């Protein structure tokens, strides 16, 4: 049961945090990640994280986004700062499929996301 | 720092791989007393002597016809033409009586080996498999026992004791007078070797973080490869097995002086279908690797060059596996690598008599294909499985592979007495069946 929280309305730039919550079995046995919808466009990729700790980032957002993993509250966090007017969309917390496709394009879970505007 | 770990990883390989060089079963034939005087009297050639006396079975059957039978002819009597003495006595040599080798055998080698030392051939040929069976039994027993010592005393104290016992056992085996002592020393050496290697790897994994886990794993693989390459050089200048054993054993003593539980993986129908396949693939690859290594070591016509070439070709597989991580999925490389290890066996079965140029290429291709498949399993294990890995992995996987490794030498060595190619069909079937199970890994109802 993926459930997202956070996301308000910044005037012009700033920093804010997004949080995703898991059940307890999804947390400890597979890979989580964050996607973007970009209304008026197609789906997008922003970050992943796995059990070991190796992280990947999109080319257009390298050096600006930071993802951290908790272990006591069973939640995963996303940190973003120095926003731009083009960064406005709804963010989906999804579990990708590793064995088929490319590794981050096939999904089996989602949580309907939440909306944040800049 | 890393020098001690690299030295330990390099020195672990000879313990597991030295069966190729320690016992190499050179060509032998039966010994008949009294023929030396007759041969030296009317000397004609030192290499064509066996063409007139020693029994031969070129087409086939030479295992128990030309290497375990002798002609009971009174060579002492001076009634021969020194050209075809058997023809003079009778025009038909097929009806002459045979018998066993009552005196012994003479071998054709400048060095020495265990087989040559203990006359371990003919009806005793099954005795060589005990050499690997005892080591693998020690590997099985050590894994379930070394964990108790670490908790009882500590991680630091156990390493010195295991290293000292291994160093003493190597020299004592090098100074063994009979066969039983050699087997006991082999068992002890295998047990302590697995124990200290496990302890060292656990300590190294504790010291190093998971950020460079891939890098340190690749460094360990290359350390194993370079340690295995240097073993070929040492055996070139030390033909005798006692000297080689002493030289291998010396450097060790030289440098010496709401929680994740295992019960959660078997109740969810999704996770229960993945772990079984992972164990099956690991067991299959572990069996085939040792099977092909022993098969190459038991029939190579050029041991040193083939060993060196295979060890060299083993290196780019890790680089390819690391490169192909972020470009494609994880079932395509696994399936391709598993399929590459079967067709090689089918081709090797049907190779017409030719030179060695094709054989080395095909063996290198098979070795690279096997090497690529093992790394992917380790990467997936590290990627998808929770914090508790080390203990359960090094226990369950080791105990799963050890039972297969106990039985592998008997099947490999004892199935060549009726047909020379039977283990190749087994390897081909295992490889082809291992590739058809990875296609069930993807989860259904997955839509982008």
């Amino acid at each position: 049961q993926l459930q997202e929280s956070g996301g308000g309305l910044v005037q012009a730039g700033g920093s804010l945090r997004l949080s995703c919550a898991a059940s307890g079995t999804i947390f400890y046995y597979e890979i989580m990640g964050w996607y973007r919808q970009a209304p008026g466009k197609e789906r997008e990729f922003v970050a992943t994280i796995d059990q070991g700790g190796i992280t990947n980032y999109a080319d257009s957002v390298k050096g600006r986004f930071t993802i951290s993993r908790d272990n006591a509250k069973n939640t995963v966090y996303l940190q973003m700062n120095s926003l731009k007017p083009e960064d406005t969309a709804v963010y989906y917390c999804a579990v990708p499929d590793v064995f088929v496709g490319r590794g981050w394009d096939y999904l089996i879970y989602w949580g309907q996301g939440t909306q944040v505007t800049v | 720092a890393f020098l001690i770990l690299c030295l330990l990883s390099a020195a672990f390989a000879p313990i597991c791989v030295g069966i190729v060089f320690l016992g190499f079963t050179p060509d032998h034939h039966c010994q008949s007393p009294g023929v030396a005087e007759l041969s030296q009297r009317c000397g004609w050639s030192p290499a064509e002597e066996l063409n007139y006396t020693v029994p031969g079975l070129g087409p086939a059957g030479e295992a128990f016809l030309g290497q375990c039978r002798r002609y009971e002819v009174d060579w002492n009597q001076s009634a021969l033409s020194c050209v075809d003495p058997l023809a003079s006595l009778a025009t038909n040599r097929s009806h002459l009586p045979l018998g066993p080798c009552q005196d012994g055998w003479v071998y054709d080698t400048p060095g020495s080996s265990i087989v040559t030392e203990f006359n371990l051939v003919c009806a005793d040929s099954w005795k060589l498999d005990l050499f690997q069976s005892c080591l693998n039994a020690g590997f099985l027993f050590g894994s379930l026992g070394v964990g108790y010592f670490a908790d009882r005393f500590g991680r630091k104290l156990c390493l010195l004791g295991t290293v000292l016992v291994n160093a003493v056992s190597g020299v004592l085996m090098a100074f063994s007078p009979n066969y039983m002592s050699m087997l006991l020393f082999r068992l002890l050496q295998g047990l302590v070797s697995k124990g200290n290697w496990m302890a060292g790897y656990t300590l190294i994994t504790e010291f190093v973080g998971s950020g460079s886990r891939r890098t340190v794993a690749i460094m360990y693989q290359m350390a194993f490869t370079v340690g295995l390459v240097a073993l070929t050089g040492l055996a070139y200048a030390l033909p005798h097995w006692r000297w080689l054993q002493l030289a291998v054993s010396l450097p060790t003593f030289l440098f010496l002086l709401l929680s994740p539980s295992f019960a959660d993986l078997f109740r969810t129908p999704r996770l229960r279908k993945r772990t079984f396949i992972l164990m099956y693939l690991w067991f299959t690859d572990s069996v085939l690797y040792q099977g092909l290594i022993l098969h190459m070591g038991a029939t190579s016509g050029n041991l040193y060059l083939d060993f060196l070439y295979s060890a060299l070709v083993e290196i780019p597989g890790a680089f390819i596996a690391l490169i192909t991580i972020d470009r494609v999925g994880r079932i395509y490389p696994m399936a391709m690598s598993n399929l590459l290890a079967g067709a090689a066996c089918l081709v090797m079965i049907f190779i017409s008599p030719d030179l060695h140029w094709l054989n080395i290429i095909i063996m290198c291709v098979g070795r690279m294909g096997i090497t690529i498949a093992i790394q992917m399993i380790c990467l997936v294990n590290a990627e998808l499985y929770p914090t508790f890995v080390r203990n359960l992995g090094v226990m369950v996987c080791s105990s799963l592979c050890d039972i297969g490794g106990i039985i592998t030498p008997f099947i490999v060595f004892r199935l060549r007495e009726v047909w020379q190619a039977l283990p190749l069909i087994l390897f081909a079937v295992l490889g082809l069946l291992a590739a058809g199970v990875t296609l069930l890994l993807p989860e259904t109802k997955g839509v982008a």
